[PDB]
């Protein structure tokens, strides 16, 4: 009927893809074995019998991280054949997963992708996770992007990343790995969302209530702002959006794709009591500098792109009222090259809470997903920190013995800088 | 033919209170402002005396 | 008798379709499960004009529902009163359109195309008399605007004769869905100026006015939103359904509106309108009536007539009243405002009696007008087209399902000869 | 049947209610225990027995001034809900007073405030009171009229704020906490009057004759100004000015509600025997910049317009004869768009004096509330003052870390400016 297919590459890809599944199945109804105790066909597959199986395929390079899947309880539902598993990572680095080891197990994994598409017909629509600094995560993302996109050719090609933080890092050769990735989903990718762990831990701390979150709240928050994207394909709705809508509309160019993210209401399970949260209390959350999970200035971001989807009890002439009201702020400023600036989706579907969760029982919440020119301060910090390091060769030796041609550094730098100059020539008046 | 109905029913009946319910709420509370209004009368009579 | 077909297109007129429908049924009284439970002879004199019959005493409406997509035709499949819809009339596609003009009308729109024209013609044929087909549109892109004038021209080159009577919701000019707003508005005004014969024009600003106004919802929903259209789009065609004692047809409001063959955009309007608690004290009259109408708050269209100036007007009637009364309204209307109307056409009122009203109300009307105060609304999207095309942003889209940008200038073209001969016709 | 509502923010605040409360005490008769040795449910509310009750609330973020009313003479008069005391005071910081303890305590208030609405039963407005330099004037200021524009949206908020003297200045961060100020009080409130301590000190030396006054002193003279602006609501007379009244017909242009105030005749006990204190004195002494209760000469730039309030034996024929005489003098710079501008109210009771006191027994005195591009002279010295501190970051520090975020900074200049590009265009002609 309509088929959404999904590919988590990485560690943070496959532990996010794991809160993601769940969230799927408390929300529809399927136990972790796969019985029942609709929409279904979106992600599951009916095996006969009554049994359902997820359209997903979880690869990494090393055995840890999917073994944890086979071990756990969640190991009744998938099928084996989903779990593919390497034998040495990449040890952070882009060349040796690009090249000396991405190489070997590529083959096998576009195989399987390619097969499970075969019972998925009315299909548009791939969902792709990566973890920017590793470099299993950019390097097989590099080449997976770059096989999918000659074999499927004009097919919605939608990643969900994590954007390296401005100060948090956990590797020294992030930068590297993140350019590098940069220079080959800029062509490869039709459009991809980031975010940063700083602003996650930022807003699970100031507006949620946990004093010192791990991974899993993380994961779950992501997991919400997934599941309010796909609600539009899942359930009817006043205004639903497809795949091919959000391209359309978020993107003025080819270039600028990058989107940010925004969810309201992020209220706590136990200080929500005390408000009703009605559409103009979460619409201008929204817009709140602190709401953002990028650490970006929206000052220095002016706006020609946005999208409201809402889930739960909401009229539209409420968001009308709402979305006039927020074109009145001067503080807000869009751009003069896009007057309309948004897209509104309105579902009856309320969102759905996990047991032992953290988030609050919100009658109605609303996901945001906009684009800014406040993401090219975050270009320009990756670039200063590259440049830094690649004046004295800090790390030469390892990428150029792993296959990878020294040229490709500057290949690189320069295919950020064209990206630096667009995003100042777009955001400039005429 | 039940699904989209029955959505409507289920919007219709969410809506319930933004429908009738704040009728009822409005037009009691008018009926009780023309009790206050009457003793505004009563009452600038008062300042009146 | 005098048959139309129905058309819906995409996710906006396949919604205003199931509401329509639930009008009309309640209208002819007919039970969703097909069989008739109405209380009159008098609508089975002309059940013929929207309906085919079954064997077995079933009715079968003359809708056909049109879609790329199948999240609106799951929705209305079994929608409410969708059982009285034929199974085969449900053509739908595997693929979101995207609201891409080009895309709609080039790439999936011709793939389609063949397999609803086949679908009209079924219906098409199986009437005793066609005489003008009824489409539901938004001017969005994807659906409703690519495909849905693709299939206008089409049913143009098939019937010359027959009326092509359209219903668009124009994008709301301060707050609307998609920033693709501009480039497939332009283009879709630009097909249905030379194909299409009558063009209603609605905004969801003033429905959402109006309900608050007039109708006092706290909160208008889309189910009360799609039936004051519907109620617009029965009272049309209320005329050929029951007799009256001055009947009115597509064809004579046609003739009567349209002084030249460009300019035939017309805006509408519903009245007797009342909150839910005031109607008791209501009372309601001819001058009642024609207060309302006239009421520069009861135009669903976002665009003040008192700006401009009118060029034809229509007044349609439900129910029994005098016709002295209709015509000494329509005479002081037209008198007491003389800064509003063209002086080279006297009578620029038009009067229509039918004999049944609307289930509820006991008199009812109906306004149908054409004004110059249209320019508004086609300067604002042309503004907004100027920058987008003076940037060329979202053009890439576009582009690569083929349309090249010449088309678009030939789009502000058509649509700046349009505004030149509204602002020289006011004169 | 009218009611107002009195709030008090900071030690000025209080400290200026002190004064005022005492004038209304004396002027109505009413004893400090409540009881009576008329208009007084304007300002009071009939409890029974023999007792009332001001309707007030004071509001600081420390004991100590608010202590000294618990413990002074009135204390059996207030209400000791309405007595609202913090724990420690904002420091003279905005970050401190508006994000990490302004919170701490604003919803106490609010409820405080909306309770005596309650008993309130013609209730038209408010009357706020403000210093710009202090901490909790300006950081809890700017919560207190954030909430209340929400709470109750159409009511008449009307502001008497101490500004930054020119020159005189006691707090070194007073132009932050300032311009900060400026930009929440120029959208939510409907109309904030203006003085400030400098203006009164050379007036409380030169018409009143006192050698050093005090802060006592110059409340007392905001306590006259305040009744006079209530009198046309409490007590008889010809013509009346109110909240639907005062605010139309002073400040209509969205941003450039900010009048300037003076009153007439002030004149020491001593002298005022010699004169005969015609119509035509009190309302030419009102033009002349020296009475301004602020330090800004209206003719560097041009009067708007006025509004001249009369009290006790004032004949309505005289005022006219004196008003038409102001259009003759050519330093009065009326622009040819203002054509009417003067308008009037007469009321029959006479100012009151207090014991211990610094007016005479004036059998009549004029009030005069008046719009004019000179104000604008005064923003042009904050303006000034602020860059010099902000180019080399002077006190960003402490701003920052008690929750403030740096983007406001400049947002708030950004404000600042536009208003006073305002301003001038206002001052432009056709
Ligand atoms: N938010 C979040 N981020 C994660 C999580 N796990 C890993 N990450 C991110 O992943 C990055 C580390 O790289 P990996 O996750 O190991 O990526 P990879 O594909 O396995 O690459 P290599 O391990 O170097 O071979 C860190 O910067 C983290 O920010 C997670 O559970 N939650
Ligand atoms: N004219 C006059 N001004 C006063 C009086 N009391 C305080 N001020 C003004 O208040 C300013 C100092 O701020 P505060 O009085 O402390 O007001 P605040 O909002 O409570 O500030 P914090 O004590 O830090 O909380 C001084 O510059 C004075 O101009 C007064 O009695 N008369
Ligand atoms: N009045 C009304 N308008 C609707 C309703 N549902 C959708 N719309 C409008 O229809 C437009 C979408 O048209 P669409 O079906 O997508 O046309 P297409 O993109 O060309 O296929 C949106 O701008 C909505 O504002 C409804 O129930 N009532
Ligand atoms: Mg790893
Ligand atoms: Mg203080």
């Amino acid at each position: 009927m309509r088929e959404v297919i999904s590919i988590h590459v990485g560690q943070a890809g496959v532990q996010i893809g794991n809160g993601c599944w769940e969230l799927y199945c408390l929300e529809h109804g399927i136990q972790p074995d796969g019985q029942l105790p609709d929409a279904f066909n979106t992600f599951f597959s009916e095996t006969g019998a009554g049994k359902h199986v997820p359209r997903a395929v979880f690869v990494d390079l090393e055995p840890t991280v999917v073994d944890e899947v086979r071990t756990g309880t969640y190991r009744q539902l998938f099928h084996p054949e989903q779990l593919i598993s390497g034998k040495e990572d990449a040890a952070n680095n882009y060349a040796r997963g690009h090249y000396t080891v991405g190489k070997e197990i590529i083959d096998l994994t576009l195989d399987r992708i390619r097969k499970l598409a075969d019972q998925c017909t009315g299909l548009q629509g791939f969902l792709i996770f990566h973890s920017f600094g590793g470099g299993t995560g950019a390097g097989f993302g590099s080449l997976l992007l770059e096989r999918l996109s000659v074999d499927y050719g004009k097919k919605s090609k939608l990643e969900f990343t994590v954007y390296p933080s401005p100060q948090v890092s956990t590797a020294i050769v992030e930068p590297y790995n993140s350019i590098l990735a940069t220079h080959s989903m800029i062509d490869h990718s039709d459009c991809a969302f980031m975010v940063d762990n700083e602003a996650l831990y930022d807003l699970c701390r100031r507006a949620l209530d946990i004093e010192r979150p791990t991974y899993t709240n993380l994961n779950r928050l992501i997991g919400q702002v997934v599941s309010s994207l796909t609600a539009s394909l899942r359930f009817d709705g006043a205004l639903n959006v497809d795949f091919t809508e959000f391209q359309t509309n978020l993107v003025p160019y080819a270039r600028i794709h990058f989107p940010i993210c925004s969810y309201a209401p992020v209220i706590s399970a136990e200080k929500a009591y005390h408000e009703q949260l009605s559409v103009a209390e979460i619409t201008n959350s929204l817009f709140e500098p602190a709401n953002m999970m990028v650490k970006c200035d929206p000052r220095h971001g002016k706006y020609m792109a946005c999208t409201l989807l809402y889930r739960g009890d909401v009229v539209p002439k409420d968001v009308s009222a709402a979305v006039a009201t927020i074109k009145t702020k001067r503080t807000i400023q869009f751009v003069d090259w896009c007057p309309t600036g948004f897209k509104m989706g309105i579902n009856y579907q309320p969102p759905t809470v996990v047991p032992g969760g953290d988030l609050a029982k919100v009658q109605r919440a609303v996901c945001m997903l906009a684009n800014t020119t406040a993401i090219a301060e975050a270009w320009s910090r990756l670039d200063h920190k590259f440049d830094l390091m690649y004046a004295k060769r800090a790390f030469v030796h390892w990428y150029v013995g792993e296959g990878m041609e020294e040229a490709e550094f500057p290949e690189a730098r320069e295919d950020l800088a064209l990206l630096e100059k667009d995003y100042d020539e777009v955001a400039a008046e005429s | 033919m039940t699904q989209r109905v029955t959505r409507q029913m289920f919007e219709r009946r969410y809506e319930q209170r933004a429908r009738d319910e704040a009728m009822y709420s409005i037009y009691q509370s008018k009926i009780k402002a023309e009790q206050k209004d009457r003793v505004q009368q009563e009452t600038d009579e008062r300042s009146a005396l | 008798v005098r048959e139309i077909v129905h058309i819906q297109a995409g996710q906006c007129g396949n919604q205003i379709g199931a509401k329509f429908w639930e009008v009309i049924s309640d209208e002819h009284g007919i039970d969703p499960t097909g069989s008739y439970h109405g209380d009159s002879d008098l609508q089975l004199e002309r059940i013929n004009v929207y309906y085919n019959e079954a064997t077995g005493g079933k009715y079968v409406p003359r809708a056909i529902l049109v879609d790329l997509e199948p999240g609106t035709m799951d929705s209305v499949r079994a929608g409410q009163f969708g059982q009285l819809f034929r199974p085969d009339n449900f053509v739908f596609g595997q693929s979101g359109a995207g609201n891409n003009w080009a895309k709609g009308y080039y790439t999936e729109g011709q793939e389609l195309c063949e397999s609803i024209l086949d679908v009209i013609r079924k219906e098409a044929e199986s009437c005793d008399c066609l005489q003008g087909f009824q489409l539901v549109h938004s001017l969005g892109g994807g659906t409703g605007a690519g495909l849905g004038t693709l299939l206008l021209n089409k049913l143009r080159e098939e019937y010359p004769d027959r009326i092509l009577s359209t219903y668009s919701i124009v994008p709301s000019p301060k707050v609307s869905d998609t920033v693709v707003e501009p480039y497939n508005c332009t283009l879709s005004v630009h097909q249905l100026v030379e194909s299409a014969d009558e063009v209603f024009c609605i905004d969801n600003e003033a429905l959402y006015d109006i309900c608050f106004r007039t109708l006092k919802l706290t909160t208008p929903t889309y189910g009360d939103l799609n039936h004051l259209v519907s109620m617009v789009m029965s009272g049309t065609t209320c005329a050929l359904r029951f007799p009256g004692q001055l009947n009115s047809d597509l064809r004579k409001l046609a003739v009567n509106l349209v002084p030249f063959p460009r300019l035939h955009f017309f805006i509408v309007g519903f009245a007797p309108l009342t909150s839910r608690g005031s109607q008791q004290y209501r009372a309601l009259t001819v001058p009642e009536l024609t207060s309302q109408l006239f009421d520069n708050k009861n135009m669903m269209a976002a665009c003040d007539p008192r700006r401009g100036v009118y060029l034809t007007a229509s007044a349609h009637f439900r129910g029994r009243m005098s016709s002295k009364e209709v015509d000494e309204q329509m005479l002081n209307i037209q008198a007491r405002n003389t800064s509003y109307f063209v002086e080279w056409i006297p009578s620029n009122v038009k009067s229509a009696i039918c004999d049944i009203p609307p289930r509820g109300l006991k008199m009812a009307a109906t306004f149908i007008g054409n004004t110059t105060a249209f320019r508004e609304l086609f300067t604002r999207v042309d503004s907004q087209f100027q920058k987008m095309y003076a940037r060329r942003a979202f053009i890439h889209w576009y582009v690569n399902e083929g349309l090249e940008t010449v088309e678009f200038d030939e789009a502000r073209s058509n649509m700046t000869d349009l505004i030149q001969e509204y602002e020289m016709y006011e004169t």
